[PDB]
């Protein structure tokens, strides 16, 4: 779990110290809640004052009800009309949403409708012309929709909550987003959750927002979860390359990325690999980005089946599927390690990569589980692609 | 003589080549609409967001790639004809189509059930039964773990499309916007042969089991 980092240094332990009406806090103690979390003690309150703000926070029951008890803080309940908007990823969230909302709102006499579709796309539409809800949770196509076909008024909206926007970005709202945000109010106050802090999300709180409160979880966006990790026992470095060869006779390689300390060793492997008959490209950090823009169109091709190249750090390998990845020069530090060899993402957790080992590189880091501080198994005698 | 955007138009309906050319700053930017600047390259087109270099401004259909995820265009931005359709390079990626559905962009080892259950929670899905069937363009790269790409398990249809082989290739899938939820899609290869040309990306039957 990462470090939480505010701009906000205000912090509120109780939700009696919240300054919440009576009947939310009856809401909130009858549906279980008892003392907020870590993300609620920094967000609840600004939200209730106004404020635009942006919170780092998984996925939960806690999460949600971050933005909901905020949400019916705010509502004026005598003004029959739609005054705040959520937009979820999906249907299930967002109906989930429109659960807890009216769970807690309960005992306001708050409403809260859910624009789904789903079997009503013509039913639900006879109860939005019947009456305004208070809070309406959707998807961005069909709330966008409503607007467009003025099912919903954006007249009073004063509140606007984007949940999981990492989400919502991936499935292609961003559209959809940005066209029913110029459909609010200028002043329309936005909250906005997400998991990652991906540039176009940060775009998104660049347009919307203005000096926003940001409650942060800086944490490694890398991981090694499924990359089964392996090294091999060199001794000496002249011993490296008869090694890399006999992986080859070995193992069963389509393509396969080779990282490299210095440019001086990359031209000297490269030549050598080639002297061996292997189709090797090469790269390294005093090339253009136009010239790199070629060797590696030559590796997604096929036309090498092995990319030797050196840590870059600041640019990311265009690399998306290979056999295996090989340390032929053991990383400096556990950032480069994870640079190299960590993959982004919830799926496709998988991977493998080998690290050549001398006999000097014990020595400079003892135990290389322990100077990595990840699981790394002698390489066995079998077969694992 | 013509606008790129027009050149490009002109390979894709014909079938002639010309190869595509994406600046990696692309995958920063969320499927959707996007505003491009195109650039003669080397005998192709180059794809990316400066103004210098000859370049003439394009709005294109745009989605990226994303490591350990699938990226969704979504079939409502679908609409002004003749506008052009670009998806990141693919090398093990696969793309799944529907035909006024959304189109996935999925990462290479991403396993099949993982991400048909991930695609299952998009309306277009949940509006799709049980027993009936819709027309699905599908693309994977040419003999690669079936585990990562085999939709038998939910589809009954013709077998997908496939770039490459041996699980050694490239290919790039662009579209052509023909009305409301309608895009022609076509596509090339790029293997040491060289870079094949522009052709088809079917969308045939298929019925959906589970």
């Amino acid at each position: 779990e990462g470090v939480i980092e505010s701009n906000w240094n205000e912090i509120v332990d109780s939700f009696d110290d919240m300054n919440l009406s009576e009947s939310l806090l009856r809401g909130i103690y009858a549906y279980g809640f008892e003392k907020p979390s870590a993300i609620q003690q920094r967000a609840i309150l600004p939200c209730i004052k106004g404020y635009d703000v942006i919170a780092q926070a998984q996925s939960g029951t806690g999460k949600t009800a971050t933005f909901a008890i905020s949400i019916l803080q705010q509502i004026e309940l005598d003004l029959k009309a739609t005054q705040a908007l959520v937009l979820a990823p999906t249907r299930e969230l967002a109906q989930q949403i429109q659960k807890v909302v009216m769970a807690l709102g309960d005992y306001m006499g708050a409403s809260c409708h859910a624009c789904i579709g789903g079997t009503n796309v013509r039913a639900e539409v006879q109860k939005l012309q019947m009456e305004a809800p208070h809070i309406i949770v959707g998807t961005p196509g069909r709330v966008f929709d409503m607007l467009n076909r003025r099912y919903l008024s954006p007249k009073y909206i004063k509140m606007f909550v984007l949940d999981e926007a990492d989400e919502m970005l991936s499935r292609g709202f961003k559209d959809q987003i940005y066209d029913i945000f110029q459909k609010l109010n200028s002043n329309t106050q936005v909250v906005l959750l997400s998991a990652t802090m991906p540039s176009d999300v940060l775009e998104v709180t660049k347009k919307f927002m203005r000096d926003p409160i940001r409650i942060l979880v800086k944490k490694e966006e890398l991981t090694l979860e499924g990359i089964r990790q392996f090294y091999i026992n060199v001794e000496r470095e002249e011993w490296k390359l008869d090694t890399l060869c006999d992986l080859y006779e070995t193992l069963t390689i389509t393509q396969a990325v080779i990282f490299i300390n210095t440019r001086r060793k990359v031209d000297w492997l490269t030549e050598k690999m080639h002297a061996r008959d292997f189709t090797v490209s090469a790269m390294h950090g005093d090339m253009d980005q136009k010239e790199r823009d070629v060797i590696m169109r030559e590796f997604r091709s096929g036309s090498s089946r092995v990319l030797i190249t050196t840590d870059l750090l600041a640019r990311g390998i265009d690399v998306q599927q290979v056999s295996l990845v090989i340390n032929y020069d053991l990383p400096t530090n556990r950032e480069n390690y994870i640079h190299r060899i960590g993959r982004g993402g919830r799926f496709g957790r998988k991977g493998v990569a080998i690290n050549m080992v001398t006999e000097e590189d014990k020595r400079t880091l003892r135990d290389i589980e322990t100077f990595y501080n990840t699981s790394i198994e002698e390489m066995p005698l079998n077969v694992a692609d | 003589p013509n606008s790129l955007e027009a050149q490009i138009r002109q390979a894709m309906k014909t079938g002639s080549t010309l190869t595509i050319e994406f600046d990696q700053a692309l995958n920063q930017k969320s499927p959707g609409t996007l505003n491009v600047f195109l650039h003669p390259a080397n005998g192709g087109v180059r794809i990316d967001l400066d103004s210098g270099n000859q370049g003439e401004p394009a709005k294109i259909l745009w989605l990226p790639w994303k490591q350990g995820e699938l990226q969704t265009l979504q079939p409502g931005s679908i609409s002004t004809v003749d506008m052009l359709f670009f998806t990141y390079y693919l090398s093990g990626s696969k793309v799944f189509a529907g035909d006024g559905g959304p189109v996935w962009h999925i990462d290479a080892p991403v396993e099949a059930n993982q991400f048909w259950r991930r695609m299952s929670s998009d309306e277009w899905m949940e509006d799709w039964e049980v027993g009936t069937d819709r027309q699905v363009a599908y693309l994977h790269r040419a003999g690669q773990s079936d585990s990562l790409w085999n939709l038998s398990a939910y589809l009954e249809g013709a077998a997908p499309s496939t770039y490459g082989r041996d699980n050694l290739g490239q290919a790039v899938v662009g579209g052509i916007v023909t009305g409301r939820q309608q895009m022609s899609l076509y596509q090339y290869a790029t293997t040491s042969s060289g870079s094949s040309a522009w052709s088809p990306l079917t969308y045939t039957l298929q019925q959906r089991k589970q």
